[PDB]
RNA sequence: AUUCUGUGAUACCUAGGGGACGGGUAAAGGCGAAGGCAAUCUUUUAUGUAAAAACUGACGUCGAAGGACGAAGGCAAAGGGAACAAAAAGGAUUAGAUACCCCAGUAGUCUUUGCAGACAAUUAUGAAUGCCAUAGGUUAGAUUUUUAAUUUAGUCUAUAAA
């Protein structure tokens, strides 16, 4: 029966070369199935608009919501360029400035994402841990 | 035979030093290079007999002296394999890959 | 996030290296035989499959060379219709 | 932890565990993306020394223009071959 | 509980390699002068990986291979030793230990301002 | 090499104290008369920009002098002192080496109050007004059939007439 486990595996690996997903009413063409257009020769995953104003919040108002920081900062804590939030000058300045203030006050970390949110990812009973050492 | 031989950069190492790089060798090139070890250990060897097969014997002893392990080129192989070893990460040193991108 | 800029008027629109100057296949070859030295010895007998290929690099031809790539001759033709111009 | 704290420290940040899809090699290679598009071997680097202010403003001038010139260069390297597809 | 630590310090000159216990006690703390290397040849990417390889090998010495269930790889510094060490782990020597690892961390030192550093030299 | 270390260093930690500095965001970006101004909260201050109306009704521009402001270094006084670092000094390199490099290191940089007024204080381009054809970006708004166009005020790139 163990014939049957490897064609598993083969078939996963072809899933994993069609680098798109078919949705209803999606118009196609006998060109859509050919390498080039499976190859995905786009090599970033663009933002639609900016979200800022999609969402209609005020940034510096919402500096409170710890996931909102740790979203627009990378792991490490540095502020995340327009690049990847594909947001506008005036609503990155205000997200960068919302980020700055929660750290600035001293309710957010600055060198990683908030420790109640590190407790709920991935790899939870494998966080460090300090030993009292004494 | 050696399986690498030892190219050097000039003054690529520091001041003034060369900066030395393994590098593969073709057949004909290792066997080159082994036979003439041999033919190196035999010169330096004194003489034993008279006639004319004192040069071919004495070149078949080491020959023979090889296949046993008991030889002296087998020091010359692996010291030059040590060079080898020693400098692995040469093949990527910032001296090699940074020659004029520094204006 | 702008857009890309429009270049400037230029003496030549090319790139460099046309073709990609692709490294010598033995080359990591060799660095695994020499990784093994490292780890299990010189005169061992782990690292004897490996020097089998290196042995096996240089007893092969080397593949022959692509067909230049006409791509600067490209760039050449829509430069003033891609950049501000052409610098004299 | 209830019994225990959390180390909050940088490290912490720059943590990768390993998991069933994720084995030890492939969490360095994790840390090895995520280290570089931080740019932390960069700041090693800027920090050693100390650069005035009209220093660093103008070594950002002359590094900025390199980035908009190289991304506005690979705008036209690839408009060329849209054009050169639809046949002009 | 905590894992045990890997620590790999690595500098453009030297590489420090240091074991520690889960409350972060130091049980083997070598250098690449441990084993002899003398002024300048602390540097180089093979004494980097000797240095790797003796560790590994003190470790199996004191039972460690079995003792240590859980273990962190801690990287600081971008040195000659960060490659080395990893490749000695990652390698023939480290079949043991590299089924025990559960973390990799990096514990670079950045000062987001901080004091000021030495000025530019001037080589030439 | 001087130098640090068996009076236990480097490395890895725990617990306290101190001083400055300001990572990402960040851009051809912005602000001010210029000098200059980049972590954060509250408090506080004059201009400037867009669109509509309303209001005053030439109340404008330039401006010797006087006064004010004016980078870094410096003087004076009282603090601070981690780091950096003129001076002084040591170790190297060198034909010689004050030097470039290195081990260390005092003024000084920082705080408060005065003095001082010189700068590649630069756009090597005083301020202001009327006017002259386009194109491609970018910054803050406004209008719209808010897709994208149109438009006001900035800034930069490449050109026409000149
Ligand atoms: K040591
Ligand atoms: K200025
Ligand atoms: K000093
Ligand atoms: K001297
Ligand atoms: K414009
Ligand atoms: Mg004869
Ligand atoms: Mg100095
Ligand atoms: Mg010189
Ligand atoms: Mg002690
Ligand atoms: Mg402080
Ligand atoms: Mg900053
Ligand atoms: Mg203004
Ligand atoms: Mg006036
Ligand atoms: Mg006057
Ligand atoms: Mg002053
Ligand atoms: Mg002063
Ligand atoms: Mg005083
Ligand atoms: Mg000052
Ligand atoms: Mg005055
Ligand atoms: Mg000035
Ligand atoms: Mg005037
Ligand atoms: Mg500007």
């Amino acid at each position: 029966v163990q014939e049957l486990l490897q064609s598993e595996v083969t078939s996963n690996n072809y899933m994993r070369m069609m680098r798109r997903r078919w949705n209803n009413g999606d118009v196609y063409a006998p060109r859509d199935l050919s390498p080039y257009e499976m190859k995905g020769r786009n090599g970033g995953w663009v933002e639609a608009a900016d979200v800022v104003d999609e969402l209609g919040f005020s940034p510096l108002d919402n500096y409170r919501n710890f996931s909102l920081i740790s979203d627009y900062i990378t792991p490490f804590g540095r502020i995340r360029h327009s690049k990847e939030t594909g947001l506008k000058p005036v609503n990155q300045r205000k997200i960068a400035k919302m980020v700055r203030r929660a750290i600035g006050l001293g309710i957010h970390p600055s060198v990683h994402k908030h420790p109640e949110i590190l407790k709920n990812s991935n790899g939870r009973h494998l966080l460090p841990l300090v030993v009292p050492k004494g | 035979a050696p399986l690498i031989k030892m190219r050097g950069y000039k003054g690529l190492a520091g001041g003034g030093r060369s900066l030395e790089v393994p590098q593969p060798i073709p057949a004909r090139q290792r066997r080159s290079t082994a036979f003439k070890w041999i033919l190196d250990v035999v010169n330096k060897k004194p003489s034993k007999g008279s006639g004319r097969t004192m040069f071919a014997h004495r070149v078949a002893e080491e020959i023979v002296a090889v296949v046993e392990g008991r030889s002296s080129v087998w020091d010359k192989r692996m010291l030059i394999h040590k060079l080898g070893t020693a400098n692995r990460a040469n093949l990527n040193s910032p001296a090699l890959q940074l020659k004029g991108k520094r204006f | 996030p702008n857009k890309p800029i429009r270049l400037p008027p230029l003496k030549q629109l090319r790139v460099r290296q046309a073709n990609k100057a692709e490294e010598n296949p033995c080359i990591a070859v060799m660095s695994s035989v020499l990784a093994c030295w490292a780890s299990a010895g010189y005169n061992s007998a782990g690292c004897a499959t490996v020097e089998n290929a290196l042995r096996a690099c240089m007893d092969a031809p080397k593949p022959a060379p692509k067909p230049n790539n006409t791509i600067n001759y490209h760039l050449s033709r829509f430069q003033e219709r891609l950049t501000q111009g052409k610098s004299k | 932890q209830q019994e225990l704290n959390i180390r909050l420290r940088p490290s912490t940040g720059r943590t990768f565990y390993v998991s069933g899809h994720q084995d030890f090699a492939g969490a360095l290679k994790l840390l090895h993306r995520t280290v570089a598009a931080n740019k932390v071997k960069k700041d090693v680097r800027l920090q050693r020394f100390h650069e005035r202010p009209a220093l660093k403003r103008k070594r950002n001038l002359r590094e900025r223009w390199r980035a908009r010139f190289k991304e506005g260069f690979k705008a036209a390297v690839n408009r060329t071959f849209e054009l050169k597809n639809q046949g002009w | 509980d905590e894992p045990y630590h890997f620590h790999i310090y690595s500098h453009k000159h030297n590489t420090h390699i240091t074991v520690t216990k889960p409350n972060r006690d130091a049980l083997i703390s070598l250098s690449c002068g441990n084993l002899g290397f003398k002024k300048s040849n602390r540097k180089h990417y093979d004494s980097a990986y000797q240095l790797g390889a003796y560790v590994v090998d003190k470790m199996h010495q004191m039972n460690l291979h079995n003792k240590i269930k859980k273990m962190e790889v801690v990287l600081r510094g971008f040195g000659p030793g960060r490659e080395a060490v990893i490749k000695v782990l990652l390698g023939n020597e480290g079949r043991m230990l590299r089924s025990s690892i559960v973390r990799v961390s990096d514990a670079t030192r950045l000062k987001f301002g901080g004091t000021r550093s030495k000025k530019p030299r001037r080589l030439g």
